[PDB]
DNA sequence: CGTAGCTGAGGACCACCAGAACTTTTTTGAAT
DNA sequence: GTTCTGGTGGTCCTCAGCTACGTT
């Protein structure tokens, strides 16, 4: 739960926080389920339909700690504070390298260094994974041209350069993607991509899940203190929360695809229920759809560890996490931003 | 005149001659009468606090209700409201108890004291009235006014008794002729409960041969 | 005048005498206007009507165990009152013939 | 100064006004049919058969609410008339007066003064608002002969040259009121009078009127604490409204005849409504009957002003005030009575 | 039931009423019990809660008959009449003769010679009934001085004369009303009349009935249109019923004062039921009221004859027949107004 | 404007859903307003929220089978109501020191 | 044309806040106090140890509904403050007039000059009622002196200028404060504004008042979209938060003393509705407390002119108005921020 | 903790049945 | 035909109670 990152993470749902002298206490249906200190910690997130006891709220305030409260899920709902401290600096350094944009092409060119090595490496572990029927030296030379371009990205300077370079990696992975899949191949295909109202079914469940991630990023920045609606590489508009799709596009790796695979194989999803209305929608029926929040949920309680950190925790903790070492580097104590980089 | 006990007039008529010299003659000639919100809630209170059959006493005064009186000096009968009688070897002893006791008259009433006599003229007959039938001498009466609660002394002198034994001599004088006069209208007649009957509008106005010589010339 | 007059009462019958109240109430009530819904009715009195009825209500229930609300709407009642489900009431300002 | 309290026609037929309290409730072989606060009720018409209980019209009858009977066409068949209240200085004024007949000219002059300015008025407003339409100079001419008339008629002094004036005046009128069909066919064509069956249409509308108006008179007169069944004109036939037809003598040209003109020039009234029996002289229909009320019950709530007291009323009350501004003038307060002069 | 110069009463409560053919019909519950035929009758009279029948009430109302319902108690409630209404001639001729001495003195001779024979003849009667508590010499003394009196007031001819004699015969009959109660003599003592704030007990007692009778003959007025409000012999004022107590003379004594003697005699009542007042004026009991109403009708049942038509009648008629007669004087074939000569 | 709107329904149980309906419309009506009498809530409302509050109500409820009435009094409406019972209301111009 | 909203306050310790539908509830250990509907709030202030139900923070932080806790003598803690909901070019703008030291010297120019005009005719208008009591002359004085700042202030263009003259502002006022009373001088400890943070007597009600406002304003610029306690004109100094309440410097002055002043010399508050700890602090009588919060809230209803347009304003909405106008300067659609002047 | 869905447990509210009766003086009563 | 007082049953109405869960 308290990561080395000074944060609190309580998690389970119904759920109570109190007061004991100095210390916070974890009440489990009126036991005394957890102990911690307060002396260290610097914020609190809250997760599931619970309370804080008002002494807790009252001891929090004073000394510079805020108390954020989401649902179980991770949907935003409120948070706690005093005079406001650790927002205004932060969202002015935001905007301030939002305007110049060397410090936005570094940034971005970080995030695409993260991306193109999560699916290298990705491909690599597919082709050790199953070496009997796949196309082994195909996927090496994919590993080495992605090996190469990343080179080129970590060796880049503007941002023009950066999106051409990025563009080219799409079709590529589109490709080797659609050659990925072990069962099911011949009942699904992904021979074409679409973002806007999407074709095939596989397209469409992609979109599902990046609105997912999408929502669990919004709520991961909003809980920290940054903006929505300003990005660093993706250009500023009115109504497009531009920082949330460059995580996206940072994290649309195993959190995402890997997903998908493991929906499609397995057996654990059918063709019953996709359909289609004239334009290729894929509209989701409800069954479907409680299944896949269900395997989310489920997928999301499992334990992995952090590449940086070390520390085992849920997936469902790697976005927030991962959303929080952004805002130390905004503070000054981080040089750079690696969410999955060698350095 | 049966046996000239009829000719009586009721003390009601004292408080509405002193008032508008019309409304008297409105009621107690023509027979008619009409209500609004501030006639309501008389009635309500006066028949509220009607408790008869009942004496409520304090070992030293003692007080009546709805108590029958009549005076032949001015042909004029009527019920007092409340009668307070007093415990002192002044008075004159009254039949159905011992003792001796004093006469004094209460009659409660709803509305803020007025800058005119009126109400003061209606209590004045009362306690003249009581002369007659209890042979005494009477020199004080009680006022109740219910809308600020408070209770008001009221001295009587010669002025007072004057006036309403010539009050009374003109009533009987209207009565007899059958008469029903014009005063000067102004504002007291909008919560006059006959403003529906007495119209006070036609009484300013022009004549009606001029109306009609109006509308036929054009 | 003819303003238009919303009465609600609502008595309680777990004391002694609390039938002999509510039918009392219900009988005093239905004499001056019509009945819309259980337990409120809406007339279309004058100024001494409405004193009269709001005497004897107040004489006939006993406080501190009972419940009477009285609205007015004034004279333009016509624009600002809206019925929507089945249990129509007759108004008393159309013709009315039977 | 009143309100115009509202006004019940019952036409369906064996029902029964029962009461309850304060409540007119209309039972039918003990279905109920509805009830209606009674504090609200002016008077009470009832069509065919229907019965009332001896509560219901002992309760009426002592509080000005007024309770009719009708068969089917208006007739004078039945009413409820109360008791009598102690007021003896009206009835005394009024009994006295009745038998002098120089008052009783005193009175008919203005009677019959209003009546004539109303004609006369009312013909001008027809005249200057239609143009083709009418044939105008007769209007006109008849117009200057009731206006030098009028004044004739002011200063007479015998009943009988009163009503020789008066049915000179009725016929010089009649004369034109057989001229308005102006937005209606032949069928409305008027062509006499017949007393007995309605023989014809618009009879058959002039009926309704008349009943509808004297049924209205007559209980304005008998709140006010006069007796309405002595006249100051007409010939005392017994056991007549006489004094209901003398104040209607006014209001009947310019409140009921207006209305059916204005009825059929409108064509809110189509002549498919009426039929006919054998004889049958002619029966109205029950949508007909329906219209004729609506549209009474809705013209009887505009707001004018009053000629004299100069005060906004509402139309209904002007049958009321009038008579009214007659019990004043007994008692002195005026010098002669005002007849309505709109 | 009864049909009495062409007026029908119906007097016993709960019997509807309708019409059958040319025919008027009583009912009570579906039960056949009366028909009589309309083809000579001038007014109906009911008393019960009936309400009629429409039919009837139509043909009625047609044939120039109105109706006039009453409570079985004799109050007035309501008059269905047509145009007719029927009294108009003769209020006018009521309103005639009230302005002229010598009508209204030939009226009053007529109140008051039935007067001065019925208390003279009950005066004998009792000396007759009882010898032995008895000053008979007093009371033949005071009959033969009546006696002259009455032929003294058959031939008088002005208001003030008539008023004295009046005098002189209430002063008789007063000065020997005493001693004619012969029992309880303890507190029912008369010496005086005093109308306003009756005092003494029995005094009060009397003025009870006088107003009863008096409502009971005002209604009789009622019946046939006969204006309450101006006498004869009365005059005229505002608020009193003059022409009521003009009438109610003939019957005050044999109907109030016998039945008042009665109830003393009888031992009907005790004066424990009247309570006190400071000024000497006395009260009455609500229970001994309730007593004395109801022993007023039961008395009002009593059977007798007429007088002067010999029909077999009750006694609560008489005030209505009387009263009718009093209106076929005013314009009829009658030669005088009949006085209730009772022996 | 923020005036004043008196509510009152009247939907009945014994029929196929009536209890469901009966919850369902009690729920609904009691967040917009103020309850001062079963069956009967007062509530201060603009225009829009009560256009609002009208078209989520129509729906919950079934015509030809149940009543609902809609009152409105003006910007004044403090000098159109009395109480006389024992129910008081909160009134929320009070300063509300809870 | 917006329009004011209630504020309810939490005097009970240890209640509870609950969500439901959208009502607010106040329960004690399952007691249920009472219900209030959420669409006629505009803010929710509790004292003592009172705790809120998730949901129901996230509604209101949703839809704009300032929480805001306290304790026993309005000691700040713990506001409640949602997300961003959008309009980003406006603070693009807003971040970018800041640390530019010729927009900030501006913006700081007109707040100091309300803050100086306000005060100025305060002190005129008040030796303008009664001058019996206290020295016009001396008053007069101050007034010119002030005036001469207010040129002064008007040709500036450095922020670290203006900062000493506010102590000039600071220090030619006070000497005028401890004449401001009427009143029960000798028993409330009157010693002007000497103030004293732990509280020291008659710096009660005004702290009260500071905190009061202080929360209205917040709540007020928050609805807009943006935070002004240390911005662009005040200090970078953390701690210092007065900005907020900068923006009604205009009204910091006016609001509040006026507001407190009006009570002590109306004579409303009594000396025994305060007392003081062992060891030296001053707090409020819970009774006096009560009657402080409905003066301040039937003070706020009070309906005045706004001097810009004329259309008839309420006194709560004057915060409100204020952050609207800093946000169409930031439009560029006037030349410079119109400060409140009265 | 909040949002729904099923119960039950009493009160409020009202419409039918059943029985037993059913009559009372005269004066007071507002007006910013 | 009303009016008042009991008795009966059947339907609106709100609260206390137990189960089963919270993403689009
Ligand atoms: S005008 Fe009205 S108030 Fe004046 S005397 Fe006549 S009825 Fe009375
Ligand atoms: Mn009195």
């Amino acid at each position: 739960m308290k990561k080395l990152l000074n944060t609190l993470y309580v998690t389970q749902p119904d759920t109570y926080l109190s007061l004991d002298g100095d210390n916070v206490v974890l009440l489990k249906e009126q036991e005394k389920l957890g102990r911690l200190p307060l002396h260290n910690l610097e914020a609190i997130v809250g997760f599931g339909y619970t309370g804080a006891s008002p002494a807790l709220m009252g001891y929090c305030a004073e000394r510079n700690i805020s108390i954020t409260f989401l649902t179980k899920n991770g949907r935003f709902l409120a948070r706690v504070v005093g005079e406001s401290r650790g927002n205004v600096v932060l969202r002015k350094t935001q905007y301030r390298i939002s305007e110049n944009d060397q410090e936005s092409t570094k940034i971005a060119r970080n995030f695409i260094t993260g991306k193109v090595y999560n699916s290298k490496w990705m491909l690599e572990r597919m082709t050790r994974e199953h070496p009997l029927r796949v196309n082994v030296e195909q996927f090496k030379a994919t590993s080495q041209l992605l090996s190469v371009m990343m080179q080129e990205i970590r060796n880049c300077d503007s941002l023009e350069s950066l999106r051409g370079w990025e563009g080219q990696a799409a079709i590529n992975y589109n490709k080797v993607f659609d050659q990925m899949i072990l069962q099911q191949k011949e009942e699904f295909a992904f021979h074409g991509r679409s973002r806007r109202p999407p074709k095939d079914n596989v397209n469409a469940m992609l979109s599902f899940a990046y609105t997912l991630l999408a929502n669990d990023v919004a709520a991961a920045l909003e809980t920290v203190g940054l903006d929505a609606y300003v990005g660093f590489m993706h250009q500023d508009r009115p109504g497009r929360a531009s920082l949330a799709l460059d995580l996206m596009e940072e994290l649309r790796g195993l959190y995402a695809d890997r997903f998908v695979l493991s929906l499609i194989n397995r057996k654990e999803m059918t063709a019953d229920g996709f359909y289609k209305k004239e334009n290729g929608a894929v509209l989701m029926t409800d069954e479907a759809r409680k299944t896949f929040l269900k395997a989310w949920q489920t997928k999301k309680q499992e334990k992995i560890t952090h590449p940086y950190l070390g520390e085992k925790m849920s997936w469902g903790l790697v976005p927030y996490v991962q959303a929080l070492l952004l805002a130390r580097f905004l503070r000054g104590d981080l040089d750079e931003y690696p969410p999955f980089l060698w350095k | 005149a049966s046996n000239e006990e009829d000719r009586y007039l009721m003390l009601s008529g004292l408080q509405h001659f002193q008032f508008c010299k019309r409304q008297w003659a409105l009621i107690h000639i023509e027979q008619q009468w009409e209500e609004n919100v501030r006639t309501i809630e008389g009635q309500h209170l006066h028949k509220k606090a009607d408790q008869p059959f009942m004496k409520e006493k304090r070992g030293s005064k003692l007080t009546v209700r709805a108590m029958p009186i009549q005076s032949k000096n001015l042909q004029i009968s009527g019920i007092c409201d409340v009668v307070e009688f007093v415990q002192d070897s002044e008075g004159i002893e009254l039949s159905g108890v011992s003792g001796s006791y004093k006469a004094f008259p209460v009659e409660y009433k709803r509305g803020k004291p007025k800058k005119g006599d009126e109400d003061i003229v209606q209590l004045v007959a009362q306690a003249m009235c009581l002369e007659e039938m209890l042979v005494c001498r009477i020199d004080k009466g009680y006022l109740f006014y219910n809308e600020i609660k408070h209770r008001v002394e009221v001295p009587i002198t010669d002025a007072l008794r004057d006036k309403v034994v010539q009050m009374a001599k003109e009533m009987h004088h209207y009565y007899e002729n059958r008469h029903t006069p014009k005063v000067k209208t102004g504002p007291f007649c909008n919560n006059c409960s006959l403003q529906s009957i007495c119209l006070p509008k036609l009484m300013n106005k022009r004549s009606v041969k001029r109306y009609i010589e109006g509308r036929l010339s054009e | 005048g003819s303003m238009l007059v919303l009465i609600t009462y609502d008595v309680q019958t777990s004391s002694m005498g609390g039938t002999k109240r509510l039918r009392k109430v219900a009988k005093a009530c239905q004499n001056y206007g019509q009945r819309v819904q259980n337990s409120v009715f809406e007339c279309i009195v004058d100024s001494t009507q409405l004193t009269s009825l709001k005497l004897e209500l107040t004489s006939l229930i006993d406080e501190e165990k009972d419940s009477l609300r009285i609205y007015r709407l004034g004279n333009n009642y016509k624009t600002k009152v809206e019925h929507i489900g089945a249990k129509p009431s007759i108004d008393l300002e159309d013709p009315l013939i039977f």
